[PDB]
């Protein structure tokens, strides 16, 4: 039943004692289901140790995962780019699933197109959904450049992009001056972020390999900067706006941020901004090239630095107070331009609420996960306010990152009690936040289930979530947020520090039992 | 508009397309007339998508994994191939349970075989048999696993029936191979289909020489209702408050158990017509059972089909009916008289799966609004023979419809709502036009039923008349 | 007892059994408590209509206040001039107070002296408490500037500040041509923004009373902008980034952005930024006066028309999407400048968040306290979000003030079950949010309490408290936040939408039992 | 520093000063020699502030109503005049207790009577004894109210004594009324000497003719401990471990029974011998009560303070004594053994009110700091008496500090950690100097006691040790 005055949807609705009783009818009736004494002694066994030890002992079964495959990567790259249609090679479900991906994390449309290739294509191949599928994506949508990356039915039936393009240009299907970079993105290799590195040398090919004999390293005065795979909005902001507060010339190369936020004024813009073919040919007479997150740009490092003959920079992700520094300190060096007074100022205001924070900030403990640069740069971070990252998972890291965090955790007497995991999903997590409790997560909206879990055993074993990182599709507008530079550290330190406060509250809040500390001024 | 713009539109809007994808695409739109019986005279369906147009369209695995398999509660369904499709369709369909989820139930978990390159150069089917180990040793509450296909799987040439067969056997269990892969078909549908014949093949049977379960003569199935947001718990209320006795959902909220005692009940009740057909007409075949379409959204139609599955039935059962009427009369009766002159002579075009852009015209009519357009992902000529009489003389039609064809309709059409997905979302809102999603309900509902219906109207006026609408043209220009 | 590698603090050493065994004893041997029963039975009562009804009839008790005094707005304007000491002719008790809640808030110094009067002052006045004082304080802190206010005990006894300035100049204490604007500042009338007004209303006056006859309205193509008493450091940036966006020449009068926000670079900076002493005596030759919270303006608003003869524009405070863009607006025909593409992309953008966000918004029931001005744009903003200002309180407001908000609530369907209250207090807040239960408290930090007391009625009777205003003492950096402009609109959106997401989720964490509708995606 | 090097920092810093103030101030610093038991031959103290230097000093209200009454929980305290005094004063001091706030404890609100105009033309007599009427209509539970005075009350020449006796009479209800107007004495201190003489005249001899309550030979009461984070209960437990009866608390956690019944007490306990020697002497005259000065600060001290009560009792009590050192020996050797090697040699200056900033000192050194700077804003020179002999050789005094010597102290001395209030702590940290609050703790502690002494220690180092305090300078500077 519904009063119309107060209709209750799905909760609280079926609370009422009707659909309880119900639900119970059609439990005991028809479902079979195990006793909730038994219920309740599995879930018990799955928070202990004997049972981690099982869970760590997997070889084959993936729970959970904290990594998507390459294309996503490959279509998040390519949107990047001015008025550039994201294309995946194969098959359609797979589009489906990036765009609705990338659609509820941003709370905005993401334009990709698939060419359809179907059973029939497993005969020989894909070459005529390529040929239709430029044509008709040119024709219909109206993109100045289509980036092109594949899906794993693609890749195992071993479609030929480079010939496939090539003889769609011969037979007058696309123009033969049409930009149609291209990447292999095989989803099972590596991750999301080796789809984005893929695509990005693809592009970075495309529009350089041939032309490099009139092109001169420093001639344009500007510094190439790649993101990688980001979604955070801010990130690309406070990038963009501290080299110009510096005066130095840059290029940022693939630059989603306008696409991922047009304003609703009664049209919709299927394009906006991006990096500019212009931008792409002329990037080998900059400077240097610096790469955000290293760590995934290798590929794109070794064409950069091989056929630009770019210098490329050993910086670590700007992230935290240090890696910010640094980062600053060799944009200065490349450019010629002084570290100007308003960073300087910043930075200290950074500083300056580290102080006012500490104390609360001090020795609290946290398991983390995420991609591997955003992981190593929040280690970092939580290493600088005093904190322990206890449980530093990352599913898609590997060995050679794994041993440069160690040796960050190396630096700080704050690293002792911390462990760095590769290749382990979130229901490894779930263990060692049962058998090691940390005060926090760090992490994405999958947390939230972990948290779920940890509550169910008892409120003094709950984990609160707090939510860093990519998809985060539980709360609305955080993609604005940043994490890079002075002013994504002075927003980590504050979602942390008030995460606590929060928590202290809750915990504080009880009458006459907890609240002799529910302070007033903390 | 006449039938004669909505010609001219759609011949305008079709100019933008090379020769062959504009000869293919003129097929699958049309100007609706009720008088036409024959969908296949009006429009083509169930056909590939154009290359490189953008369909909405999804694949096989997201008809059989996503859709139809998923939601069952007690089992373990496998992503069997890269990490991306379970990873994508991790919790994303809001198919509602009742379980402790990791413990008993395991619906918003992703478990994948994660292949990497040594699985496709040789083969998945010993990972297959490791991980079903590791999953009895983690998870021994589950009641049985199914592995949903990938692309790869049928690709390289994997045999996971033999896997099946074998670890069934050695562990007692029932373990469901699926050949859902995305390269099958054309779109979800097959994979209902697929989906269908797996349940028919690995479960449906097992009790087939068992006698033990006392049944009544009011036993029914709820066949294809997946209890979004709790649709099918706001159906089942109605059904037992009107004396039936529901024995199975299929498959929201669903148990392998209710699965299997499905062939001992008197009558299947089919909801959604297109995913589970199949195996409606397989029960009807193979153990007598007749079925029936009905219709729970909005009064009208749940009022109608309540009475239309009562008259199955005994006396006393259609007498408890038209209690069931009575009692929640005056409630959707309070829903209409307020939220009715809200949304009067208001527009809609729809744009949705397989069931949905018919099923839920008569809700609209319900509040005064009109469906001025309406099509489908991936419906067949059987949805459109049952579309054409519900839909408006000289409204559009759109089978498959483009991105750019979905624009353009609403830039002239302009609708005051549009009801679809969340790939379409974001784009009308920036156009200004109210966006409610009809798959995931906009994270609302239940919408079935009399309790549903109110949460619908709730919601369809919040979203149409929100103060934000009138806000998108800056005060300067 | 401690173990030393897991100290506890008071919370939760205080729960370890002998702690409470020991109080246990405390209580029943010493305190002679009522018994828990009649301190339920009397908790209950106090969450009834009946006590509702009592609490409403008092005429002489005041209970947790939502107002502080005259002198503290004073301090904050004195603060936003450049070189500027705020100076508090009076009791040194109460600049030690002021100093302390301005501490709290900003975590930041806050400078601002007294000059001591005694008992003793009562004979004949605290005249040489004013002349040592100004000297000394020249001296010792070399200020530009002093500006001066007072305490209750100097209105009392009646000094005449003017002739003590005068007296003290005459006699050489400070030079004839050091500034020393004043105000009288009694806490017995107002509150802390009449302070405000009263002190800017002086400090115009002494820079421009006397030299009015060379100044033409216009003549600096500038238009002056007063902010009113102002604890958002984003408040003052995003007013002043605006207007250069635009290309608006613009003089802030009192700004305190810097002085609030200096760097921890290890020196104290006692004075920084703020409006200049040139900046105030050119001020009457600006096109036109702006002020952004006028009805605690109406002093200031009097001397600018009478004396300045600037025709202020009749604007709302810029909060909420009406009312700035009526704000860049009436900018743009002053200065003749127009709205740039920047601010026009920034306003879709909110209007964008409003779309996203709207589902989880709408019917959503708030009660609200704060000063007049920003408690009538939040009020403004939450219609145009389709929420529902229900109890809206602001202590010190008057009843012009509550004839325009219950106009403002008429424009609105979502107005109809919002209620206006002036003079009353949060331990009358308490009351309707027990009585009239809202879904959320937005207010400042003395709100934790009220959401402390209708937990304890039960959780389902729990009203979050969402902290916007002032003082913010249990939370960290809050201050850095925008309430103004479309930055602050969308700031607000987001913390509300998170806020109700928050509580959503905490309401549906409970495994089989509510946590069929703790969905991933919202 | 040497003796002369702080000689020639204090002419220093005196230079910036007119002459007035410069000759005044030359007398509130002194360099300390440990060989003076007169500090009236060193320094001056209790005087007014200077006008204009930014003293860090409150007033009389804050010592009586912040201090004293303030902390009583069972009874409702009104802040008597305009509506700053109570809101700036409002739960900013962590006197912790137990109990129901708004319904049988109150100390986290602010009762106010709101001065307005008319009230101060008028007077304020007759809205008190309506705000009366209304505290006991709307606050049943409590136990008495006090009046705390603000500085109008008695400028205007209200007659709050009247209403206290007149309203006290006829309600059968103890009324308080507290002459603590801001406008009297220099500083907190005359504050406390007010609030104790109204607690001697007005609540403490109620019981006087009773002899109902069951007195034992161990009952004492801890008088001055208003247990800021919870330090008079990591006292209480020690004493009664020990095997004594604490009957009172003065005020931290108090009731009004409490001080009723501690004229009934056989010894006084006197941690704060600065806001209650006045009525510890009061106790002592009247009904014989002997009273002894004590210190929980740190292992040391607490340990000697323990001896030393116990000495006051039997042989049973003395043997507890010596078990309850025993028992927590191996906890804070252990707290030593971690953090004296991470805080060894460190130096710290103080500033404070009226005790700690010679009742730390030993804590300080337990973890092998020195104190090499302390003074007080409100001591009289009975403090200053017992500070010299706990400060070391040509360490730095200061009474009543400038703003402006602080900061200069500070840049000469370079300590590793200041320990003051909030009205310094912010300057200090953009010095790039540890800095902890050594009023509040920090929203930390307790830290009387042996379990306090752990909380310290951390605290202590969190903060010094901190790797934020490496980062001040830019890399490019
Ligand atoms: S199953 Fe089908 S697309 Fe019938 S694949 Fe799809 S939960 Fe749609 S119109 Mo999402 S044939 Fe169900 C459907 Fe309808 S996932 Fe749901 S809303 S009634
Ligand atoms: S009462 Fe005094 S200023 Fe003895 S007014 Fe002050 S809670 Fe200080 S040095 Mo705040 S004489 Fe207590 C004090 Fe000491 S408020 Fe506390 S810390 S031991
Ligand atoms: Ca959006
Ligand atoms: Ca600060
Ligand atoms: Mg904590
Ligand atoms: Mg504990």
């Amino acid at each position: 039943s519904q009063q119309v005055d107060k209709i209750k949807a799905s909760y609280p609705l079926f609370l009422d004692q009707d659909y309880k009783d119900m639900l119970a009818k059609k439990r005991d009736g028809f479902e079979e289901k195990y006793p909730q004494d038994k219920i309740d002694e599995v879930f018990q066994w799955t928070t202990t140790k004997e049972y981690q030890e099982l869970n760590f002992q997997r070889e084959a079964l993936t729970v959970n995962p904290a990594k998507a495959c390459q294309p996503l990567g490959a279509v998040l790259c390519a949107l990047g780019f001015e008025k550039t249609m994201p294309y995946v090679h194969g098959s359609q479900g797979c589009v489906a699933y990036f765009r609705s991906y990338f659609n509820r994390h941003f709370r905005e449309p993401v334009s990709c197109v698939s060419d359809s290739m179907t059973e029939d294509a497993a005969v020989f191949g894909g070459q005529q959904n390529m040929k239709d599928g430029l044509q008709n994506c040119k024709a219909t949508y109206k993109p100045d450049m289509i980036a092109v990356s594949t899906t794993c039915m693609a890749e195992v039936i071993g479609d030929d992009l480079n010939a496939f393009i090539n003889n769609s240009k011969k037979e007058g299907f696309i123009p033969d001056e049409f930009p149609v970079p291209f990447a292999h993105t095989p989803s099972f290799v590596g991750s999301h972020v080796t789809g984005w590195d893929n695509m990005f040398e693809g592009i970075a090919r495309y529009f350089t390999l041939k032309s490099m004999d009139d092109k001169v390293v420093g001639s344009n005065k500007k510094i190439n900067i790649v993101p990688g795979f980001e979604t955070y909005l801010g990130n690309f902001r406070v990038i963009k706006r501290m080299l110009s507060e510096m005066g130095v010339g840059y290029s940022l190369l693939s630059d989603p941020e306008e696409v991922l936020d047009t304003p609703a004024d009664g049209q919709f813009r299927m394009y906006a901004g991006g990096t500019t073919q212009e931008e792409m040919k002329d990037a080998p007479n900059a400077l240097n090239t610096v790469l955000l997150q290293p760590w995934h740009l290798e590929k794109t490092k070794k064409f950069v630095e091989g056929t630009w003959k770019h210098e490329v920079p050993k910086l670590n992700i700007p992230m935290g107070l240090d890696w910010t520094d640094e980062f600053l300190m060799k944009v200065s060096e490349i450019s010629g331009q002084p570290i100007p007074a308003s960073l300087t100022k910043e930075r200290g205001r950074l500083v300056d609420m580290m102080t006012d924070s500490h104390t609360w900030l001090h020795g609290k403990r946290f398991a983390l996960w995420g991609d591997p640069d955003f992981v190593m740069g929040l280690v970092k971070f939580l290493l600088e306010l005093g904190c322990e990252p206890v449980h530093i998972l990352c599913h898609n890291g590997n060995k050679r990152w794994k041993k440069a965090v160690d040796a960050i955790l190396a630096a700080s007497p704050y690293g002792k009690n911390a462990t760095v995991y590769i290749g382990k999903d979130l229901w490894h997590l779930r263990s060692l936040v049962f058998t090691d409790k940390p005060d926090f997560m760090i992490g994405n909206s999958y947390g939230k289930f972990i948290q779920r879990d940890t509550l169910h055993k008892g409120k003094e074993f709950e984990v609160p979530l707090i939510r860093i990182g990519f998809p985060i599709f539980d709360r609305h507008h955080l993609h604005r947020s940043t994490t890079l530079g002075y002013e994504g550290a002075m927003q980590i330190l504050t979602t942390l520090v008030n995460s606590i406060l929060e928590r202290l509250d809750e915990e504080t809040r009880g009458m006459q039992a907890t609240d002799y500390n529910h302070d007033l001024v903390r | 508009m006449s039938r004669e713009e909505v010609e001219s539109l759609i011949q305008e809007v079709l100019e933008v397309y090379p020769e062959k994808a504009r000869k293919d695409r003129n097929k699958h739109l049309a100007v609706n007339d009720p008088a036409v019986t024959q969908s296949k005279k009006c429009i083509i369906s169930n056909k590939k998508s154009q290359p490189g147009l953008m369909t909405i369209r999804g694949c096989a695995y997201a008809g059989s994994k996503g859709v139809v398999w998923g939601p069952i509660k007690d089992m373990i369904h496998i992503s069997h191939g890269p990490v991306g499709c379970g990873q994508y369709s991790r919790a994303g369909r809001r198919n509602y349970y009742i379980g402790t989820t990791g413990v008993n139930a395991f619906v918003t978990m992703n478990f994948t075989s994660d292949f990497q390159e040594k699985d496709i150069v040789f083969g998945g089917d010993k990972k297959l048999a490791k991980l079903i180990d590791e999953v009895e040793t983690l998870f021994p509450l589950n009641k049985g696993i199914s592995v949903q296909s990938e692309c790869p799987i049928g690709l390289i040439g994997d045999d996971i029936e033999s896997v099946s067969k074998v670890k069934g056997a050695e562990l007692s269990k029932t373990i469901v191979p699926v050949r859902c892969e995305g390269f099958r078909g054309v779109s979800q549908s097959l994979g209902h289909h697929i989906a269908n014949d797996a349940v028919r093949d690995w479960v449906l049977g097992k009790r087939d020489e068992d006698t033990t379960f006392a049944s009544t003569p009011y036993d029914v199935a709820i066949i294809g209702d997946y209890n979004i947001g709790g649709d099918a718990w706001s159906s089942r209320i109605l059904l037992e408050e009107m004396g039936l006795r529901c024995v199975a959902q299929w498959s929201g909220d669903g148990s392998i158990s209710e699965i299997e005692l499905t062939p001992k009940v008197k009558l299947n009740l089919v909801h959604c017509y297109r995913s589970m057909n199949y195996i409606s007409r397989h029960m009807e075949e193979k153990y007598g059972i007749p079925w029936m379409e009905y219709n729970f959204f909005g009064p009208t139609k749940t009022i109608e089909s309540l009475r239309a599955i009562a008259a199955k039935f005994d006396e006393s059962i259609q007498k408890k009916c038209e209690e069931v009427i009575a009692k929640y009369k005056p409630e959707w009766e309070a829903v209409v008289a307020k939220y009715r002159p809200r949304l009067e002579g208001k527009r809609v075009m729809l744009y949705i799966g397989g069931l949905r852009p018919r099923h839920v015209i008569g809700a609209y009519e319900d509040l005064g609004m009109e469906v001025v357009g309406t099509g489908y992902e991936f419906a067949h000529n059987d949805d459109y023979d049952r579309t054409m009489k519900e839909m408006g003389d000289s409204t559009l039609l759109y089978d498959d419809v483009t991105g750019y064809e979905f624009e353009e309709f609403v830039k002239r059409i302009k609708p005051d709502l549009i009801g679809s997905g969340i790939k379409e979302k974001f784009i009308f809102q920036k156009m200004g036009i109210p966006f409610r999603e009809m798959h995931s309900w906009d994270y609302s509902g239940p919408y079935h039923g009399f309790d549903g219906f109110a949460i619908f109207a709730r919601d369809m006026d919040m979203t149409l008349n929100n103060p934000c609408w009138k806000k998108l043209q800056a005060p300067w220009e």
